[PDB]
């Protein structure tokens, strides 16, 4: 059960299109101890490819997502962080250090660097997930380290790098990405996979051979 | 960067 | 325009795991005129593989799903049918006959037979979507007819026939995967209607394959 | 065939 994600405290950085859908999937399978970190408001333009609805527009994305997540299962125990990463409070920093699995769903290079500069104080499972801009592909990176390996993650993304992304595109990658997360936590290590979707929704894969 |  | 699902009236029979997620996907892409038909109440056991939350436990699945769908877009116009198919009311039957695309998401052979015996009164796009037992695969059938071809659909189905592995019970991520693939199937069928059958399979390495093979190596 | 939705 030390390789069961359901027993892990999981932090999701980024409560946008991909992160919100991944968080919902993880909650439904029983990952009840989730932290959601996002400083930005949910915008009406987001709803074409988001987990939430108009009732959350204008609210903080993390707080609104957590309210939703905690209504999915009786034992849901999601907590919101409405600050940017990294927090300023040492209290907030210690709160983030309690999580076992750190999932970056921002697509932001600045967040990759912040993860590497943050002092996590112990070994974490790090996962970074993001899509190409038309959602034709999914970058999937994982590492089990005391510090996030930004240099390796960047080189993997760079080596891998037809209409606007729709809800079905993002839900497809949230599902693939949820399965990736579960596979990583079950057998942690240095892992990189790049997925591509075909027009009929089939999915091909190219893993990196370390 | 990338899209998420 | 005439092949654009967003301009079509779409009926989804079955507001369970797969139907609820497909309905949400279709609303987010702009399919505002949806009908949802289901006689059952949402129960706590459904929550691990559904679009809805605990706030809908004890409510009719179709009525509750429609309330959710209508909160997604300002022009959403989802309507619920809280009954089994077919309805007894002739007014309700005529309401169902107004839909252009009829999507069966029940996995129930009795519903396929009812679809074929119902008088739709004009040509429809019929779609039948369902997963295998452990969600290892997805059955995807479509026809453009006045009467649903139950015999051909059944023939195609029979011919094809950690906890993340496809060979484990179905989880939310499994249903979302097939709701996504199924939504794409729905869009492709309506864009180019005809008799189409495809069988999808998810693999342990995360990939998704189709029979017959079309794209890639 | 067993089908589920």
């Amino acid at each position: 059960n030390a390789n069961d994600i359901r027993s892990k405290k999981v932090l999701i950085i980024g409560a946008g299109s991909l992160g919100s859908m991944i968080a919902e999937n993880l909650m439904r399978i029983g990952v009840v101890s989730q932290g959601i970190l996002d400083a930005d408001l949910l915008q009406t333009g987001n709803l074409s490819r988001h987990a939430l609805t108009m009732t959350s527009v204008g609210h903080n994305k993390a707080a609104a997502l957590v309210e939703h997540l905690n209504r999915i299962l009786p034992d849901a125990s999601a907590r919101s962080f409405s600050c940017a990463f990294p927090p300023e409070s040492e209290v907030a920093k210690n709160s983030l250090r309690q999580y076992d699995v750190i999932i970056d769903c921002t697509g932001d290079d600045g967040v990759l660097k912040s993860l590497a500069a943050f002092d996590w104080k112990s070994e974490k499972i790090f996962i970074s997930l993001a899509m190409t801009w038309r959602a034709e592909g999914l970058f999937a990176f994982a590492a089990s380290e005391t510090s996030f390996p930004v240099t390796d993650a960047s080189s993997r993304f760079n080596a891998s790098a037809v209409f606007p992304a729709r809800a079905d595109d993002v839900q497809l990658w949230a599902a693939v990405g949820t399965k990736f997360i579960c596979r990583v936590v079950s057998a942690p290590g240095r892992i990189y996979e790049y997925f591509k979707q075909m027009p009929d929704g089939t999915v091909e894969k190219e893993p990196h051979e370390y | 960067g990338r899209f998420a």
